[PDB]
């Protein structure tokens, strides 16, 4: 309350003002951050002896 | 445990949020009023001195 | 939980702001009263003696 | 996090300057008052054992 949450955004953005911080965007979720070859793939398929 | 844990530290935000509003009413009512209680305390000591 | 101890660092900085704020006010207008107060007290006690 | 906890310990020099300079007021301005004050007890002890 009492505009508490109001007070520290303003200090972080003058305390640290001056240089860029800009954190790297990069999706995980994307098939290139995944295995190739789901449960169909010759890797789960049965070793023979 | 990490969760409740997690829930420890996040409800904590309400303990320091009424804290601040605490300390801003004291500097913007209790300490002034505590300076004239003060000045009219030092104006009896004169008095009580003469 | 690393995001909620983030916000409670960031919500700190309103405690220490506002204890900057009071601190400066005590130093301001408290103490010189406080000093006056003392003064006047002091020549109380050569009356007394007296 | 360390972001915001840098702020923190950057906005805390403000806080250690204001110590320094009520510290500094306190031995300039009330410490010599109060050696005075007790120098005004001693003499009137003395008068009471008179």
């Amino acid at each position: 309350s009492c505009g508490a949450e109001l007070e520290a955004n303003a200090l972080l953005t003058a305390l640290v003002a001056g240089e860029d911080f800009t954190l790297p965007d990069i999706d995980m979720s994307g098939s290139e951050y995944d295995i190739p070859g789901g449960i169909n793939s010759p890797i789960y398929a049965e070793i023979e002896k | 445990a990490t969760k409740a844990e997690y829930a420890l530290t996040k409800l904590k935000l309400s303990n320091e949020s009424v804290t601040y509003c605490t300390a801003q009413y004291n500097l913007s009512s209790m300490l002034p009023q505590q300076l004239l209680m003060l000045k009219n305390q030092t104006t009896q000591v004169a008095e009580q001195t003469k």
